């Protein structure tokens, strides 16, 4: 029952959409 | 001075050029937000496991939203709980000196 779940604990939070690209 | 009503639209628009989907990750917080489980801030961290483009599909659909973010109840309260990494409760505190 200890199954894991869709959304893991991934690394932290950061600038998803980094679009930076000049 | 302090915050009022924390909006994720104008929380963008209030964030320099790359300093876009920075604060708020990309799109889990202002779901997240909605519920505060646990923590938006750092729940976004978590569900960040997906591409920028799979957060935005569920922000626009509570099918795949819930889907994602409420996983991240369940395995964050597991896996990003309490650091238990404390000292020991059998540390000597007293020095048996003269």
């Amino acid at each position: 029952v200890l199954m894991s779940k869709l959304s893991v604990n991934a690394p932290e939070f950061y600038p998803s959409g980094y679009s930076s690209s000049y | 001075g302090p915050l009022g009503s924390p909006l994720t639209a104008s929380m963008l628009a209030s964030a320099p050029p790359q300093e876009q989907k920075q604060m708020l990750g990309e799109r889990l917080f202002p779901l997240i937000q909605a519920m505060h489980p646990t923590l938006a801030g750092k729940i976004t961290g978590m569900l960040l496991e997906i591409d920028n483009s799979e957060l935005l599909h569920m922000l626009e659909s509570p099918e795949s939203l819930r889907s994602k973010v409420d996983e991240a109840v369940a395995v964050l309260q597991a896996h990003q709980a309490k650091e238990a990494a404390q000292k020991a409760v059998n540390s000597a505190t007293g020095v048996p000196t003269v």
